[PDB]
RNA sequence: AGUAGUAACAAGAG
RNA sequence: UAUACCUCUGCUUCUGCUAUU
RNA sequence: GAAUGCUAUAAUAGC
């Protein structure tokens, strides 16, 4: 239902092929203004943006100053952080896994494919090594 | 003790104008942020694994000194009497509705103390601060 | 480059063990040669006054079936290591902990020592580090130029003393054989920038998550930066 | 007590590789007792954590006169074969 | 929230009708699209350092390319048989 | 049967 | 096949994010 | 005549 109606409202936008993993892509940003009162996804990016520009005059320096404590956060964050959540999906298995378990398999698998950032304890060079581990021809895990 | 060495006055029936106030839950031995409150917990209960000498140590070796003189020869496990020093040391500061009461050993009653309708005069044991007074 | 030239001289033990200690400090190994001969030398100079230097059960010093060293070696132990080794023996022979990290402690002598290789006068180096400890740890400062001021109750014997002396000046003689000296002389700073760069995979899929009336991402980037959307 | 469904169905396999965690943690902690309230810091091996703590440890012990010769011999050719 | 409307209330213009629309918002997720958070990142990072800006930017690009697992399946049931079969969301389309 | 209600249970497994 | 009128199981038959902390 | 910012296995709220 979710996967039906999420594209419902944005079938009028652009719809092509993904040339990565081969799907179906649709993006209804910059698109068709509505015609009639049925939920709309066309967002039009200059209003997005006029709309961040207003609250940034209204907050002068916010938001570099988040961005700033965001980033330092960053840097003070190690990868014990990503165990305080629950099920997550475990890419290994397929099925959902305690964050603490599910993380444990990915460093594990990782290590296999020549990825010991997560070794350096800061989240940054774990999270490198993810956007990495992409660009890996075969991706091998353990299975027992 | 506090309960225990307290006098109650009268209940009062009125409107009462109840402020959402951030205040602190529990009286604290001594206060310090989380960082140094850790710091002091390791100096009393794990020396060896206490890491860089920090100058705060020094700051509270009466407090440490004290604890660990009082936890000396108990049986309990290291892991309770840490949380338990922690509970004392660090600060549970949260916002509550308050009317004319802020100071922790009257915010730990603050459920018998009034309601948007109605007033209970209690005095507290033990000792108040010149401070808040 | 010194690259080449620390394989030969010092052994993979000494390389690492000061690899990791760079690391601990977030500093790279091959960006900063300069920075991680210096604690080659710092390493490798400690390990030579402990080598050979064992107690006996009685408690008397001894050159060499026996486990038990006169020194304890803590330059080179990773941080949270080292730092327990120091409270341990503190808190055990009991006497204060030195607020800043030292490098030997002698069994015999019960007392901290701080190790230091200087580039100009070993008697000058002595005084500047003395501003900081004053008397926590027994200073033993050496130079290159065969120069050595130890403190007024100084452990290492004569035989011992030369040892240090020997290699100190071997290496340095070394270093301008094969005219790598000049490298360590000149000044090497570089603030050590967080980068985070992406792959090709990631690239390709943020250039096609973009809206509609942009080519790439650098497009859809620089109009964010620049263009002024008003009205 | 533990909801012992998992006994039935192939996930059995976990219990052991948890068995073992908690064996090489619960041993970690008997080394350092701080581990327990203050989350440990460091790159390098929990072997190489452990060792050094007991191979210390040891040292203090026979110094101290808590352990005996006999027993410091032991000590040592145990943590030598590490 | 309090202080908010209080603020509010007394600013009204004298004459004026102050008026509050207790207001849901419809299709929330459905409807917001990734790459317009994407924009986001990109606007209010502006001044940090071109590492940060990508590190932020990561996020609403794997959703803009993101992909939703189905779950279990369908169960389908023969009532004079009395039994019962899970299709796996896979084998959706091995029936008619 | 029934519970229940947009899909299940009315035992499952070696 | 059989052991099986036996044996094991009762959230593990996919339970998320953000806040009150 | 003010502060001190956090960080559960419950429950609530919204998605
Ligand atoms: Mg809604």
């Amino acid at each position: 239902d979710t996967v039906i109606r999420t594209h419902e409202y944005s079938n009028k936008g652009k719809q092509y092929i993904s040339d990565v993993t081969g799907c179906t892509m649709v993006d209804p940003t910059n698109g068709p203004l509505p015609e009639d009162n049925e939920p709309s996804a066309y967002a039009q990016l200059d209003c997005v943006l006029e709309a961040l520009d207003r609250m940034d005059e209204e907050h002068p320096g916010l938001f570099q100053a988040a961005s700033q404590n965001a980033m330092e956060t960053l840097m003070v964050t190690t990868v014990d952080k990503l165990t305080q959540g629950r099920q997550t999906f475990d890419w290994t298995v397929c099925r959902n896994q305690p964050a603490a378990t599910a993380l444990n398999t990915t460093i594990t698998s990782f290590r296999l494919n020549d990825l010991n950032g997560a070794d350096k304890g800061g989240l940054i060079p774990f999270c490198q090594d993810i956007i990495d581990s992409l660009d890996r021809p075969e991706m091998t895990f353990f299975s027992v | 003790m506090r309960l225990d060495n307290a006098t109650w006055g009268r209940i009062t029936f009125g409107p009462v104008e109840r402020v959402r106030k951030r205040v602190l839950l529990n009286p604290l031995t001594k206060e310090m942020p989380p960082d140094e409150a850790s710091n002091v917990i390791m100096e009393i209960l794990f020396p060896k694994e206490a890491g860089i000498p920090r100058e705060s140590t020094w700051i509270h070796r009466e407090l440490i000194k004290e604890k660990r003189e009082k936890l000396k020869g108990t049986m309990i496990t290291p892991i309770v009497l840490a949380y338990m020093l922690e509970r004392e040391l660090v600060a549970r500061r949260r916002f509550l509705p308050v009317a004319g009461a802020t100071s922790a050993e009257f915010i730990e009653m603050l459920h018998c103390l009034q309601g948007e309708n109605w007033r209970q005069i209690y005095h507290p044991g033990g000792n108040k601060l010149t401070e808040s007074r | 480059s010194m690259d080449t030239f620390i394989t030969r001289n010092f052994q993979t033990t000494i390389i690492q063990k000061a690899k990791n200690t760079m690391a601990e400090f977030s500093e790279d190994p091959e960006l900063q040669p300069a920075m991680l001969f210096n604690i080659c030398v710092h390493l490798e100079v400690c390990y030579v006054i402990s080598d050979m230097n064992f107690l006996d059960e009685e408690g008397k010093a001894y050159t060499a079936q026996n486990l038990r060293p006169q020194y304890e070696v803590i330059e080179g132990m990773p941080r949270t290591i080292a730092w327990m080794v120091q409270r341990s023996l503190a808190q055990e022979h009991g006497i204060e902990t030195p607020k800043y990290l030292a490098d030997l402690f002698d069994y015999k002598t019960k007392r901290f020592i701080e190790v230091g290789i200087t580039k100009g006068l070993a008697d000058d180096y002595f005084w500047k580090k003395k501003e900081k400890l004053g008397n926590s740890m027994e200073l033993m400062i050496f130079s290159y130029n065969q120069d050595y001021s130890l403190s007024n109750e100084s452990s290492l014997d004569e035989e011992g003393k030369g040892r240090v002396l020997s290699r100190l000046t071997e290496l340095q003689a070394e270093l301008s054989l094969k005219n790598l000296w000049q490298v360590l002389i000149g000044e090497e700073d570089v603030e050590k920038g967080i980068d985070f760069k992406l792959g090709q995979t990631i690239s390709r899929l943020r250039d096609i998550s973009v809206p509609a009336g942009f080519s790439n991402f650098e497009g859809m980037r620089s109009y964010i930066d620049n263009i002024d959307p008003k009205g | 007590k533990r909801n012992r469904s998992i006994l039935n169905t192939d996930q059995r396999n976990m219990i052991l590789e948890e068995q073992c965690y908690a064996k090489c943690c619960n041993l970690f902690e008997a080394c350092f007792n701080s581990a327990s309230y203050r989350k440990p810091v460091g790159q390098h091996s929990m072997l190489e954590a452990m060792a050094h703590r007991l191979r210390m440890d040891a040292r203090l012990d026979y110094e101290s006169g808590r352990m005996s010769k006999d027993d410091f011999e032991k000590a040592m050719a145990h943590l030598g074969e590490i | 929230l309090s202080n908010a409307v209080a603020k509010m209330l007394s600013n009204c213009p004298p004459g004026g009708i102050s008026m509050t629309v207790t207001g849901d918002n419809t299709k929330w997720n459905e409807c917001l699209n990734p790459r317009i958070f994407l924009a986001m990142t990109e606007r209010i990072t502006r001044d940090s350092p071109i590492w940060f800006r990508d590190f932020c930017s990561i996020a609403p690009v794997l959703f803009s390319n993101k992909i939703a697992r189905l779950g279990k399946g369908f169960m389908i049931t023969s009532k004079t048989k009395r039994l019962k079969a899970q299709i796996p969301c896979p084998d959706l389309f091995s029936i008619p």
